[PDB]
C-alpha cells in the first residue's frame, strides 16, 4: 500500500505529458486492493475509486485522448481486474429460481472497470487492426469463462462486451462461433453447472439473424446437434423464451428444415412433467403460424397423433392448451384442407372425453371442437358417426 | 328493444404484417432486451373469441393496450384483410381510442434512448454526443428546430431488426 | 391549394400565403398593405417571362407542388419608375 | 370548455378530418356468396344479436366494428322501411363524440357522419381529462435528466 | 401584423406576427420588454429558420403526410447555434 499522492487531474494537465499522466494512472490503478476485509485501506479505496470515476470521464470526453502507445496499458489495466479468480459457489445445491442471488465483493470498483471497458470498445476511433495484435484469441478464451459468474448484474454487462467484440473484430468471428458451439455442446451432456446460458442464448439470437442465404453445411448441423436436444435441459423454465425464438427465426430462413424440426421436436417429448408440456405445446403452436401448406402434407400423422394423446391427460392445463388449438385461424384453415386424414385420428378421442370429464369448462370447449367438425364434409362425419357408433356398437358388443 | 353493444375502431391488416409484428415485439422483448417491462398476452385470456393477442405497455401509472384480431370477414374468400388491430388507453375504468401517430409518441416517453440535456451544448464544442436517438418513428411531428438540426449532424443508427413501430402495423399500401 | 411566395430586392423579402385561384391582385394587395405605396407602380418577376395584372398561377403554370413550405417560389418586387433586377444572393459558407 | 376547441380543430386535425367529413360507407360481409345470399345473411345478422358488422370508408384502412355486448347505442330498422339506422357513442382522442349512420339493404351502402355529444362531458371525470391532456402535451426531446 | 427581422450579415426579412409567435425568444424580447436584431446570425441561417417558421405554422397541430424539411449536412452547425439561441 504505497502512498498514492493525488496526481493533477487531466483537466489541469496540458497537452504535453498527458499520456504519461494517463499511463501512470493506469499503472496506479493496476493494483489489487481487495475488498473482502470489512475495514481496511480506508483511504486507498476512494482515491482509486475517484481515479476510475475520473478515468471514465476522460475517455468519454475529448477525441484524441486514446493513442496507439496506450493500447498495451489499457489491456493490462482491464485484464488485471476482469480476469479474476471467480469465487467458489456458496452452495453447490444453490437454486437459481428459489435462492436469492449471490453478490460480489469488489462490485463497487468493478462497476467502473466494466464501464471503462464498455466506453472504450465504443470509442470513436478504436482502430481494430491495432487492437488485432493485442486483443488476440487468448483474450476471448478467458472472457467466456467469466459468464459462469453468479451475480446477475455482471452477466448483462458481460454480454454487451461479447457483442461489441464480435460486431467489430472481423478476425475472431470463426473462433467465437466455434467457441459458442463448443461451450454449448458441453451443456447438453455434462455436469452442466453453467448458469449464464440465458444470457449466452441472447447472443445466439443476433448471430443467426445474420446467417446469409442459402445455408451452409456448418450451419445446418447446428440445429439437429445442438439446439434441438437442448430442450432436454433440466432448467428449461428459464431459457425456453430465448430458445423458442432462435428455433423459429432459424426456421424462417430455410423452410425445408420444418420436417426435421417437427420430427426432432416430437422425439424428445416430455413424459412426466406437467409444466414442461405446457410450454412445449406453445413451441409447436408458434411453428404452425409460419408453416407452409405443402410442408403440412408430411407431418399430419406423427404431429397430430401426439395431440390426440395429450387431450386425454390427467392435468387440466395440458388439456386446456391443446383444446385451444381449434381456435386459431391458420390452424383451422390447414385442417380443413386435409380433413379426410386428420378426422379419423382425433374423433375417436374427442368423442370419448365429451361425457367422462368432471370439469364442465373443459367439456364446454370440447363441444365447440365437435361442432366445428360438423362445419366440414359432414358426410364423412355422418359416415364416421354412423360407422363410429357401430364401432361403439362394436364396443357395445364388447359390453355385451 | 335493440340489444346493447360496444363499438370499436379496428384497422384491417393482412397476416404478414401481423406475424412480422409478433416477431419484432418478441425479439425486442426477449433477445435484445430493450423493452423489458412490456407484457405480451396470448389469445386464451379474453372473453371475446376474436382477439388474437394483446400487448400491454406501462406508461408510468397508466398503460396502453394494442389488441390484434383474427379472422373477421374470413371464411372462404381470401386473407387480404383477415386480421384487425385496435389501440386503447385505460386509466381507472376510463378509456379512449388513440390514433397510431399519437400512440407511438406516447410509448417513446417512458422508453428507449434520446438526446440528454447536455447533448446540444456538447455538440457545440465537440465533446461527443451520448446517448443518441435510435427511434426515429417517435418524432413524426415537427418539434423544435434543435432536434431537426441535431438529427442531421448525427444520423441515427439502425437497430439490426427494425425497432417495433405502431405505425408500420397500421398502413394500407394496398389502396395507397 | 395555397402556395407560398418569395419577393427579393436589395435587402428586403416577404413571406406570405394566398389562395389557389388567386390571380395576381391578391398578392399585389398584400404588398400594397405592407409597403404603403400605390399599387400599379410595380412589376412582378419570374425568370424573364413578363407578369400581367390578370395572370393566374394555373395560367402561369405554377402549381401547389411547385411551392412548398420548404422552398417557396421566388418572384421579386419592384417599384423611381423602373429598376433593375437586384437579386443579391444570400451569404455563403466560409468553405 | 375545451370540447369546443376540439370540435373547432375539425379543419386542422387528421382524426376528425378523415372519418367525419361526409364519406361513403358500405357493409363488408362475406363478399363471396351471391348477392341474394349476402342480403339474407346481412339481414339475419341485423336482427340476431349474435354476429359481427363491418363498415368501410370505401377506400381507406379504417373500419367500424360492432361487437355484441356479451363478448345508448342501437341499430334501428323499422323506421323508414328499407333502411337501417346506426347510432354509436364513442370517446375519440379524449373527446366524447356520437356516431350516426344509415345503410340501405338493397345496395348495402349508405352514409355516415359524426357529431359532437353534449351533456356527456362533466359527469365522467375532470382528472382523467386533465391527465390525458398533460400526457399529450409532453415532448421527449431534451427532457431526460442525464 | 408583421415583425421586421434584420440579419447580422446585412439582410432584412419580415414575417407575420402570428408566424413569429411560435418562437419563445423573440416573443419574450418583444411581447412585454418594433425592431429586433439577431446579431452574429448569417443571412442564410436566418432565411432557413424563417422558412422553418412558415413550415411549422402550416403543418402544426395537423398530422398528415407532412414532408421532411431538408438541411444539407454542410449547413448544420450554424443552424444548430441559431436554434439554440432562438429556442
Amino acid at each position: 500500500q504505497a502512498e498514492l499522492h493525488p496526481l493533477p487531474q487531466l483537466k489541469d494537465a496540458t497537452s504535453n505529458e498527458q499520456q504519461e499522466l494517463f499511463c501512470q494512472k493506469l499503472q496506479q490503478c493496476c493494483i489489487l486492493f481487495d475488498f473482502m476485509d470489512s475495514v481496511s485501506d480506508l483511504k486507498s479505496k476512494e482515491i482509486k475509486r475517484a481515479t476510475l470515476n475520473e478515468l471514465v470521464e476522460y475517455v468519454s470526453t475529448n477525441r484524441g485522448v486514446i493513442v496507439e502507445s496506450a493500447y498495451s496499458d489499457i489491456v493490462k489495466m482491464i485484464s488485471a481486474n476482469i480476469f479474476r479468480t471467480l469465487p467458489p459457489s456458496d452452495n453447490p445445491d444453490f437454486d437459481p429460481e428459489e435462492d436469492e442471488p449471490t453478490l460480489e465483493a469488489s462490485w463497487p470498483h468493478i462497476q467502473l472497470v466494466y464501464e471503462f471497458f464498455l466506453r472504450f470498445l465504443e470509442s470513436p476511433d478504436f482502430q481494430p487492426s491495432i487492437a488485432k495484435r493485442y486483443i488476440d484469441q487468448k483474450f476471448v478464451q478467458q472472457l467466456l469463462e467469466l459468464f459462469d459468474s453468479e451475480d446477475p448484474r455482471e452477466r448483462d454487462f458481460l454480454k454487451t462486451v461479447l457483442h461489441r467484440i464480435y460486431g467489430k473484430f472481423l478476425g475472431l468471428r470463426a473462433f467465437i462461433r466455434k467457441q459458442i458451439n463448443n461451450i454449448f455442446l458441453r451443456f447438453i451432456y455434462e455436469t452442466e453447472h453453467f448458469n449464464g446460458v440465458a444470457e449466452l442464448l441472447e447472443i445466439l439470437g443476433s448471430i443467426i439473424n445474420g446467417f446469409a442465404l442459402p445455408l451452409k453445411a456448418e450451419h445446418k448441423q447446428f440445429l439437429m446437434k445442438v439446439l434441438i436436444p437442448m430442450h432436454t435441459a433440466k432448467g428449461l423454465a428459464l431459457f425456453h423464451a430465448q430458445l423458442a425464438y432462435c428455433v423459429v427465426q432459424f426456421l424462417e430462413k430455410d423452410t425445408t428444415l420444418t420436417e426435421p424440426v417437427i420430427r426432432g421436436l416430437l422425439k424428445f417429448w416430455p413424459k412426466t412433467c406437467s409444466q414442461k408440456e405446457v410450454m412445449f405445446l406453445g413451441e409447436i403452436e408458434e411453428i404452425l403460424d409460419v408453416i407452409e401448406p405443402t410442408q403440412f402434407k408430411k407431418i399430419e400423422e406423427p404431429l397430430f397423433k401426439q395431440i390426440s394423446k395429450c387431450v386425454s391427460s390427467s392435468h387440466f392445463q395440458v388439456a386446456e392448451r391443446a383444446l385451444y388449438f381449434w381456435n386459431n385461424e391458420y390452424i383451422l384453415s390447414l385442417i380443413e384442407e386435409n380433413i379426410d386424414k386428420i378426422l379419423p385420428i382425433m374423433f375417436a378421442s374427442l368423442y370419448k372425453i365429451s361425457k367422462e370429464h368432471w370439469n364442465p369448462t373443459i367439456v364446454a370447449l370440447v363441444y365447440n371442437v365437435l361442432k366445428t367438425l360438423m362445419e366440414m364434409n359432414g358426410k364423412l362425419f355422418d359416415d364416421l358417426t354412423s360407422s363410429y357408433k357401430a364401432e361403439r356398437q362394436r364396443e357395445k358388443k364388447k359390453e355385451l | 328493444m335493440e340489444n346493447r353493444w360496444q363499438v370499436m375502431i379496428v384497422w384491417q391488416v393482412d397476416r404478414m404484417r401481423i406475424n412480422t409484428w409478433k416477431r419484432l415485439v418478441k425479439h425486442h422483448m426477449y433477445i435484445s432486451r430493450k423493452a423489458k417491462d412490456w407484457f405480451y398476452r396470448h389469445h386464451y385470456e379474453s372473453t371475446n373469441p376474436k382477439i388474437s393477442s394483446e400487448v400491454h405497455i406501462p406508461l408510468g401509472d397508466a398503460k396502453l393496450v394494442i389488441t390484434t384480431y383474427w379472422g373477421l370477414h374470413t371464411g372462404e374468400r381470401d386473407w387480404h384483410l383477415g386480421q384487425g388491430v385496435s389501440i386503447e388507453w385505460r386509466k381507472k375504468r376510463y378509456s379512449t381510442q388513440v390514433d397510431p401517430d399519437l400512440a407511438d409518441q406516447l410509448i417513446h416517453l417512458h422508453y428507449f434512448d434520446c438526446f440528454s440535456e447536455s447533448a446540444i451544448r456538447n455538440t457545440i464544442l465537440g465533446r461527443i454526443v451520448s446517448p443518441r436517438c435510435e427511434y426515429q418513428a417517435g418524432h413524426n411531428k415537427v418539434g423544435s428546430l434543435q432536434y431537426l438540426a441535431l438529427a442531421a449532424l448525427i444520423k441515427p443508427k439502425q437497430i439490426k431488426p427494425p425497432l417495433p413501430s405502431v405505425r408500420k402495423l397500421t398502413e394500407d399500401r394496398w389502396n395507397k | 391549394m395555397d402556395v407560398f411566395l418569395m419577393i427579393r430586392r436589395h435587402k428586403t423579402t416577404i413571406f406570405t400565403d394566398a389562395k389557389e385561384s388567386s390571380t395576381v391582385f391578391e398578392l399585389k394587395r398584400i404588398v400594397e398593405g405592407i409597403l404603403k405605396r400605390p399599387p400599379d407602380e410595380q412589376r412582378l418577376y419570374k425568370d424573364d417571362q413578363l407578369l400581367d395584372d390578370g395572370k393566374t398561377l394555373g395560367e402561369c403554370g405554377f402549381t401547389s407542388q411547385t411551392a412548398r413550405p420548404q422552398a417557396p417560389a421566388t418572384v421579386g418586387l419592384a417599384f423611381d419608375t423602373f429598376e433593375a433586377l437586384c437579386i443579391e444572393p444570400f451569404s455563403s459558407p466560409p468553405e | 370548455r375545451v370540447v369546443p376547441d376540439q370540435r373547432s380543430k375539425f379543419e386542422n386535425e387528421e382524426f376528425f378530418r378523415k372519418l367525419s367529413r361526409e364519406c361513403e360507407i358500405k357493409y363488408t360481409g362475406f363478399r363471396d356468396r351471391p348477392h341474394e345470399e349476402r342480403q339474407a345473411r346481412f339481414q339475419n345478422a341485423c336482427r340476431d344479436g349474435r354476429s359481427e358488422i363491418a363498415f368501410v370508408a370505401t377506400g381507406t384502412n379504417l373500419s367500424l366494428q360492432f361487437f355484441p355486448a356479451s363478448w345508448r347505442e342501437y341499430v334501428d330498422l323499422e323506421r323508414e322501411a328499407g333502411k337501417v339506422y346506426l347510432k354509436a357513442p364513442m370517446i375519440l382522442n379524449g373527446v366524447c363524440v356520437i356516431w350516426k349512420g344509415w345503410i340501405d339493404l338493397q345496395r348495402l351502402d349508405g352514409m355516415g357522419c359524426l357529431e359532437f355529444d353534449e351533456e356527456r362531458a362533466q359527469q365522467e371525470d375532470a382528472l382523467a381529462q386533465q391527465a390525458f391532456e398533460e400526457a399529450r402535451r409532453r415532448t421527449r426531446e431534451f427532457e431526460d435528466r442525464d | 401584423m408583421y415583425v421586421k427581422l434584420i440579419s447580422s450579415d446585412g439582410h432584412e426579412f419580415i414575417v407575420k406576427r402570428e408566424h413569429a409567435l411560435t418562437s419563445g425568444t423573440i416573443k419574450a424580447m418583444l411581447s412585454g420588454p418594433n425592431e429586433v436584431n439577431f446579431r452574429e446570425i448569417p443571412s442564410h441561417v436566418l432565411s432557413k429558420v424563417c422558412m422553418y417558421f412558415t413550415y411549422k405554422v402550416r403543418y402544426t397541430n395537423s398530422s398528415t403526410e407532412i414532408p421532411e424539411f431538408p438541411i444539407a449536412p454542410e449547413i448544420a452547425l450554424e443552424l444548430l447555434m441559431a436554434a439554440n439561441f432562438l429556442d
